[PDB]
């Protein structure tokens, strides 16, 4: 998973 | 709720980004530390990044501006009334095409004809020294004071940036979105709010909104431009490196 992606999932 | 909707997303927007254009034009007033040649610079650094060229130096600063505010503007698309709903993917594409349109926007906040505020207040880097640098670091800023120049003389608020930059990021335009019919439901009802905000907020312009929709148009080839020069960089110049997320950003942007 992206980086971008693990920041919304956070 | 037209007027819900638009206090949510104002609050959501005093809540995350640390820097609004009232605490910047407070400081831009009656000390931030003046960067405007060579010896301001390297005292800036040794009291504000106590941790090379100058102009890379710079550069890994910039780049970690950006990679700060990208965190700040994920965190505010995620208050957003509706966004959460969005599937993942789509939450991923609109962040990934809106954040560089929505810093640039943001970034008038903190310029004016002479300058930029800088390091979360502290410090201020002249326009004159940003293009004293070498090529290719002087072309970078140049059309950004431009774009805020034109932008400022709107005299928009913190109301009607934190409603604009919300309408930046629920764009049913991007390229790879799944629900695209989703999304454009969502943006009708955030420019239906931004229009009406306007109409209250700026009685004395009538064609703002227009004015608005044509920022956000420049925003977008002001923002494909400057991915050309991040491609320049990162190809031509030995010791610029890009942070990963800003690399997971550009990548197969434009
Ligand atoms: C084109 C490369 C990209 C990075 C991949 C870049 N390159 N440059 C860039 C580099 C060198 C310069 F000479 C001028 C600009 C940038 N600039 C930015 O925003 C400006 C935010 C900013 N922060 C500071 C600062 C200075 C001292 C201490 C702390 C902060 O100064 C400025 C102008 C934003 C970006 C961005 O694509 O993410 C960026």
């Amino acid at each position: 998973p992206s980086l971008l992606k693990k920041l919304l999932l956070a | 709720d037209l007027k819900s909707l638009a206090k949510r997303i104002y609050e959501a927007y005093l809540k995350n980004f640390n820097m609004n254009k009232v605490k910047a034009r407070v400081i831009l007033s009656g000390p931030p530390f003046v960067i405007h040649d060579m010896e301001t610079l390297c005292m800036a650094e040794k009291t504000l990044v106590a941790k090379k060229e100058a102009e890379v130096r710079i550069f890994h600063c910039c780049q970690c501006t950006s990679v700060e505010t990208v965190t700040e503007l994920t965190e505010f698309a995620k208050a957003i009334p509706g966004f959460a709903n969005l599937d993942l993917n789509d939450q991923v594409t609109l962040l990934k095409y809106g954040v560089y349109e929505a810093i640039f926007a943001m970034l008038s906040s903190v310029m004016n004809k002479d300058g930029m505020l800088v390091a979360y207040g502290n410090g201020f880097i002249t326009r004159e020294f940003l293009k004293s640098l070498r090529k290719p670091f002087c072309d970078i800023m140049e059309p950004k004071f431009d774009f805020a120049m034109k932008f400022n003389a709107l005299e928009l608020d913190d109301s009607d940036i934190s409603l604009f930059v919300a309408a930046i990021i629920c764009c049913g335009d991007r390229p790879g979105l799944l629900n695209v019919g989703h999304i454009e439901k969502m943006q009708e009802g955030i420019v239906h709010v931004l229009r009406l905000h306007l109409q209250s907020n700026h009685p004395d312009d009538i064609f703002l909104f227009p004015k608005l929709l044509q920022k956000m148009a420049d925003l977008r080839q002001l923002v494909t431009e400057h991915a050309q020069l991040v491609q320049i960089i990162k190809k031509t110049e030995s010791d610029a490196a890009l942070h990963p997320l800003l690399q997971e950003i550009y990548r197969d942007m434009y």
